């Protein structure tokens, strides 16, 4: 019947002391960390069973676990698993454990979570069933509902109890529509969390102690939450509320202006959950978020995205792309070569990992304003209150921005960032090949030039390999390893631990020219070129980009980008094939320098710069390129976009630029912005949702549809063709 | 069809300004009950029992709006209680969409004489009162594209090219055209003075008017329910336009003020049997619409129906009488139709006078037919911009 | 001169009040959901001929307001020229969307219309919006307001029904709702609710309780602010209301919409649909407001005179059951045989959403018209204010 259940391990350990406050002690013993499976849910069935079959001798309870994290996510094996037939069992699923929950929220008395680390998604979902939450102030302890960034929702009682506690406005900002993750010093600060304790072994007495006082002083309101007392007032109002509704017709159009127009039905789900809940009592809101649950999970984005930040993230993070059998090797002292923008921001993040840095240039003038990028930066820390003082001074003492070559003594890791011309690299590794440590790894930040031809200018070729960061360096997560022919299986790996203790995420990458960013990143500038030429509205154009789900419009990006950069990576393919068919795009380019606009470098591209901030695009555009003339359906140009890069990104996987289509998601997705919805620019082919069919069989039809108006690119490798 | 359906009366109340307003202390319903009385005294021997219905158009519906008004002034001011009383809303148009209706519901033949109009008091009871689907539940609000219309018609604007002198240039014609009507007497007949329980004087006239309005303090205004994201949203869909040009402030858009109007409709048999002398003739209705984003360019597709359908083309139409919703609304279908600007809200519009939503529809239509009757011409065309895309037009032909 | 034909009447399940299916399910959903419901039936229907969209809504407030005619037009879809609006004659005002329809149709200005009304009481109460009869003390003193549920106790008390009179029509209807459901007559035209999902929400009617006795209608309590005092300061000639109307002799408070297209012959013919029934005539009329429920006689009588009709023309005749007497008051005025009356049960059994009644006791009698292959059908509701609408139709 309607129960609180539906062969697995028990996961909830029993027990009554004498007072008659049962701790349950949550210690699925499949894993290290309690999961929301469909083991928990037995056990948790038969517990509520329990504790309303003992009813008269149990007076309280407490929540606690075993592991090191309290409760984090749910079966994410399952749920990506879920077809649009499956919808009815994700409803019951998402429902029988509301029906527990609920059941424990409802006991008559008072239930205390004792949160001693991680409580994540659904782990946050117990604990806000409770009456009264203790989080163990511990390092790497964290707390929220970061559901929405696998493109699911809290569908275990956490949109309509957040809603509950902190209103729908407050809820879905701080909460919900972003996942965002709390310290417990945060957690607590926001009502999330009730109370603080220094350890964990301290948990557990202060729940029963807690229990014991609340009995006594608050006789009536013991197990009793705000929401289930006569006179309940939602914060900042109700729907129905005037104050309320005066504004909430802007919460849809102010989350369509965050998601610049992008496919993300996610946080539009949240939203809706949300304000419908806040309309209806406790238990038909909660049904409402089941509905909204099964809506999301059964769906193709949150396949996508629960592929690309777990499965292919996680598969990443464990040393997939890392070479297997090889072993540790610490980080004393980095080297940094140049000081420009990169080799900055370089010795930023090196920094505030607790690596003693060098940061070298041409001159004491321009290492000085490079050392004062990581000073800047470190301003708008102690402004925002993100860092203390000491810390933010420990951190700038580690950078020494010299002029001299002789002061890198000591180094046991180069991470070059001087211009982008070989025969320069060769001198600048020549000179310091030898006055630095021997048998350190040495690093190349270079986007285009071969990794094997750099090689050539060190001795140790061996210990030779690219480390390509992103500009900004302090807030790009990917760092590119490019291995070259002569690279060891040890120094892929050690700089495989250097990203993974920077705080970054790598992804390993076979030495070809443009390697996997920037040849990909190139189609997709490249596509809106090839249409400003085709005179599409430029308007439209940033319009498709960033409704496509880019973070930055492709106009804006090639201001970033230099356009006399770009004509130099088509002069270099064009060597290379002669010794090819130009892309449209390069006579935009072109015709671009001959105007004297470029970007941001030179004060003027396609949009306007006033001393240094964008404004508006250039005026003059429009009748250079005859724009207007054009009009081809948006999501034909959104198409083009995301077709060119995941197109793109199958002749790498093609021609084994990459390994795994983990690499070439997390890659697109940190790399180069390409949109989370489409769980990466490998997963988009698989994934793929239009109006005729879906899955890899309606990409390539798609494809075709392309190919056969805007040009023979778009025509799919046979790879993708059965 | 058979029956064709006649105007007898039409007349209105002065419109109260929002702020400080002589109606604010006037409940919706006696704003109603008053223009019944009046029809009573121009009409002392009219049988009311052959009243069959009265359709009164309301917005906002709640409050002292709520609870079908126009049956609470059927049974307020004594009329028969065979008499009906049916509220709707069609938005800015429910005033002429009630007309419409009676006028419909005569030709069908299964109702004889029917009074017709709308009421709303905006300063007691404020647009959005009522809530609503496509506003405050965000499943389907971030679907339809909500925008609210005072950025709809910044974007009309935009589109079309009328600078912020061009819209500001209208909103002067229609204070002094109104200004001039109001003067020339223009307004005598139709604009009923509310009074209270005693008899004494609550208004007269349209607060809102500002005669005095000059080009220069006009400039002096600043751009205007819209701090979130709307701008971004409605540029989503149309996304050639790359910024939005804000043209519309206070002294060139729809004046905030409270009112109502009543038109009594009924066929030819009808009139004739009650010695009433018809004074206009409904020759077509039609409604249409267009995209609801940008939702105030209604009133083109919509003309054209009704043209289309009467058998008529501009040149016909004598006098074209647009709500002055926003001037660059009027100033597109102006642009449009290429209708003459000596043939356009010839006594000024809302700018100057005020909207009150739900009986706009009736104080125009009741403006034409006094025009067409002081000018002696023969054709007016009523038409009104629509919350949510929607149009709203009828062709008058005097009698 | 044109006539206007009956091409489809669907309606949703009625949910019930206390713990209701649909009370999670947005009214504005309701309406979508019947109107892609009609697509599915005609999907080659081209819907720019569809000029209109004519909603009933008592209460249009909260989830209700702003026109949830156009909302339902801009949502689910259908072309921006296809208008939409809402209208209020309290309990009529779903067959009142379907006469404006018709008689819109007939004058030539309008081609294809979709009429009905949607009313979500449990999510709005009746009385959520107001009005100056209830709550301006100056006009409600003057017009005497009294609930209809005095009105209805007033009728029984006149007319001489006893609680086991207004009881027993109760178990009547409940049986004859039953029998109607276990035989298949609703199969076509209730349309079963279901979430974004497709998971099935609603498919019955909730509010019947196909197991009523007399004797448990008997163990029901009246409904029973000095409104008894009000109405007999009128009806100065009778002594005392008898209080015989109670939970299960009232129409039930429920959730529901209800959806009817309506057009020309020639409108109907070049969008390939066939008429199902002809819209013969429509009379709105009213008797005094203080009884209030008494509308439905001058109503009906009206209409069949206009029609050129009298009761032994009319096949059947369907009342809303707003409250027992007033079915058992008109039934006893007109003589209406009572094997002609509510003949598939009403509103006592199954409910009265407010604005969406009048669109589904019509589409019941379009069906049970074919089912019967009857000729005619009247029908009437008792609305608030003292007022009545009726109306005839044919079938084809
Ligand atoms: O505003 C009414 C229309 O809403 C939807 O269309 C809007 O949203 C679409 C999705 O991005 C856009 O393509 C479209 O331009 C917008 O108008 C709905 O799809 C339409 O059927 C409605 O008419
Ligand atoms: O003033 C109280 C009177 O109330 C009733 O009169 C009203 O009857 C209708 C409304 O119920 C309308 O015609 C109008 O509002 C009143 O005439 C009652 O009939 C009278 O006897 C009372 O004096």
């Amino acid at each position: 019947g309607s129960s609180h259940h539906h062969m697995p391990d028990n996961t909830i350990q029993w027990d009554k002391d004498a007072d008659g406050i049962v701790t349950l002690t949550m210690d699925d013993p499949s894993g290290s960390t309690n999961v929301m499976n469909e083991a928990y849910i037995e056990s948790m069935g038969k517990a509520v069973d329990r504790l309303v079959a003992e009813k008269d001798s149990i007076t309280g309870v407490v929540v606690a676990s075993a592991k090191k994290t309290f409760f984090a996510g749910g079966d994410v094996k399952t749920m990506i698993q879920a077809r649009p037939e499956d919808a009815g069992d994700v409803f019951n699923t998402v429902e029988t454990i509301k029906r527990q929950l609920r059941t424990l929220e409802t006991l008559g008395k008072p239930v205390v979570a004792a949160i001693n680390g991680a409580a994540l998604g659904g782990g946050l979902e117990i604990a806000l069933a409770c009456h009264h939450r203790i989080a163990a102030d511990v390092k790497g302890s964290q707390l929220g509902l970061p559901e929405v960034t696998l493109g699911l929702l809290p569908g275990g009682g956490g949109v309509t109890r957040t809603v509950r506690m902190f209103g729908i406005q407050n809820a879905f900002v701080s909460v919900l529509a972003q996942g965002t993750r709390f310290k417990p010093a945060k957690a607590k600060e926001i009502g999330l969390v009730d109370e603080l304790v220094a350890t964990v072994e301290e948990l557990v007495p202060a729940a029963k102690a807690w229990i014991k006082e609340e009995l006594k002083a608050n006789p009536d309101g013991a197990g009793v939450q705000p929401w289930d007392k006569k006179g309940y007032k939602m914060p900042g109002g109700t729907p129905s509320s005037p104050g309320l509704a005066a504004i909430l017709p802007s919460f849809p159009s102010n989350l369509r202006k965050q998601l610049k127009g992008a496919p993300m039905p996610a946080p539009r789900a949240i939203l809706a959950a949300a304000v419908e809940g806040a309309q209806v009592d406790f238990d038909t809101a909660s049904r409402i978020e089941s509905r909204y649950f099964a809506s999301l999970v059964t769906g193709q984005v949150a396949k996508n995205m629960m592929q690309a930040f777990f499965f292919d993230l996680q598969a990443i993070n464990a040393g997939g792309s890392r070479p297997e059998g090889i072993g540790k090797t610490p980080i004393k002292r980095i080297g940094v070569l140049g000081a420009g923008m990169m080799g900055a921001g370089i010795a930023y993040v090196s920094a505030k990992a607790g690596y003693e840095v060098v940061l070298k240039d041409v001159s004491l003038e321009a290492a000085a304003k490079g050392k004062g990028y990581s000073e800047k930066l470190e301003a708008k820390a102690l402004e925002r209150g993100r860092t203390t003082q000491e810390r933010s001074d420990a951190l700038l003492a580690r950078i020494t921005p010299t002029a001299d070559a002789a002061d890198f003594k000591g180094v046991d890791f180069v991470i070059e960032a001087v211009f982008e011309n070989q025969e320069l690299k060769h001198k600048v590794f020549g000179e310091i090949e030898d006055i630095v440590e021997p048998n350190a790894i040495l690093g190349s930040n270079t986007s285009t030039l071969p990794i094997t031809g750099l090689a050539t200018g060190v001795k140790r070729q061996e210990d030779f390999i690219g480390i390509h960061f992103f500009s900004p360096v302090d807030k790009m997560p990917l760092v590119e390893i490019i291995k070259g022919e002569k690279t060891s299986d040890e120094a892929l790996a050690r700089v495989f631990d250097y990203t993974l203790a920077i705080g970054k995420t790598p992804i390993v990458v076979n030495d070809s020219r443009g390697f996997f960013t920037s040849r990909v990143i190139g189609t997709f500038v490249n596509e809106a070129l090839a249409m400003l030429g085709e005179g599409v509205e430029p308007a439209s154009i940033e319009q498709a980009g960033s409704q496509a789900g880019y973070p930055a419009p492709p106009l804006q990006l090639s201001d970033e980008l230099n356009l006399e950069l770009m004509h130099k990576i088509a002069v270099a393919t064009r060597k290379g094939v002669e010794d090819y068919q130009p892309h449209p795009a390069e006579a935009v380019v072109e015709k671009m320098i001959e105007l004297g606009r470029s970007g941001r470098l030179k004060g003027a591209g396609f949009y306007e710069y006033a001393d240094g901030k964008r404004s508006g695009l250039w005026p003059g555009l429009r009748e250079t390129f005859k724009s207007g003339s054009s009009q081809p359906p948006l999501q034909d140009m959104i198409d083009r976009m995301l077709f060119a890069e995941a197109l793109e990104t199958q002749k790498c996987l093609d021609e084994g630029v990459l390994t795994s289509t983990a690499d070439a998601n997390i890659g697109s997705i940190m790399g180069i912005g390409f949109p989370p919805w489409t769980g990466g620019s490998a997963q988009f082919i698989v994934g793929y949702s239009g109006p005729a069919g879906t899955g890899k069989a309606a990409f390539v039809a798609r494809a075709r549809e392309l190919a056969a108006a805007y040009g023979d690119r778009f025509l799919p490798p046979e790879s993708l063709l059965s | 069809m058979s029956e064709e359906a006649f105007i007898y009366e039409a007349i209105r109340t002065p419109r109260g300004k929002q702020k400080n307003g002589s109606l604010h202390e006037v409940k919706p319903l006696s704003l109603v009950v008053g223009l019944i009385d009046e029809l009573r005294k121009r009409h002392p021997d009219l049988d009311e029992n052959l009243i069959s219905d009265v359709i009164l158009g309301c917005v906002s519906p709640v409050g002292d709006q709520g609870g079908d008004i126009a049956r609470a002034a059927v049974l307020a001011s004594g009329m028969p209680v065979t008499s009906g009383g049916v509220q709707l809303n069609r938005f800015c148009a429910s005033g002429l969409e009630a007309v419409n209706t009676a006028a419909q519901k005569v030709r069908s033949g299964w109702d004889d004489l029917v009074l017709a109009g709308g009421v709303e008091s905006m300063s007691r009871v404020p647009m959005g009162s009522d809530g609503g689907a496509m506003g405050l539940d965000p499943a389907t609000n971030y679907d339809v594209m909500f925008v609210p219309q005072s950025i709809g018609a910044d974007l009309i604007a935009t589109i079309e090219g009328f600078s912020r002198e061009d819209v500001d240039a209208y909103a002067l014609r229609s204070q002094q055209k109104a200004a001039e009507a109001w003067s020339g007497g223009y307004f005598a007949k139709s604009v009923v003075p509310v009074r209270d329980q005693n008899g004494l004087l609550i208004l007269d006239h349209d607060e809102h008017m500002r005669p005095d309005t000059t080009k220069e303090g006009l400039a002096k205004l600043k751009p205007a329910a819209a701090l979130g994201g709307f701008d971004d949203v409605a540029l989503q869909k149309y996304h050639w336009v790359e910024k939005i040009n804000h043209v519309h402030t206070g002294g060139n858009s729809s004046g905030i003020v409270d009112g109502a109007a009543l038109v009594m409709i009924g066929s030819a048999a009808a009139g004739k049997l009650q010695g009433l002398t018809p004074r206009a003739r409904i020759v077509a209705t039609a409604t249409s619409g267009a995209d609801p984003v940008i939702m105030l360019t209604g009133p083109t597709p919509a003309t054209r129906k009704v043209l289309d359908r009467a058998g008529l083309t501009v040149d016909d139409i004598d006098l074209f009488e647009l709500n002055e919703a926003f001037a660059s609304v009027v100033l597109k279908f102006q642009k449009d139709l290429n209708i003459p600007d000596e043939k356009l809200n010839v006594n000024g519009g809302a700018i100057a006078m005020g909207h009150p939503l739900g009986a706009t529809g009736a104080m125009i239509l009741g403006t034409m037919v006094d025009e067409l009757e002081r000018r002696n011409a023969r054709r007016a065309l009523i038409t009104l911009c629509i919350g949510g895309g929607m149009g709203v037009a009828t062709i008058i032909e005097r009698v």
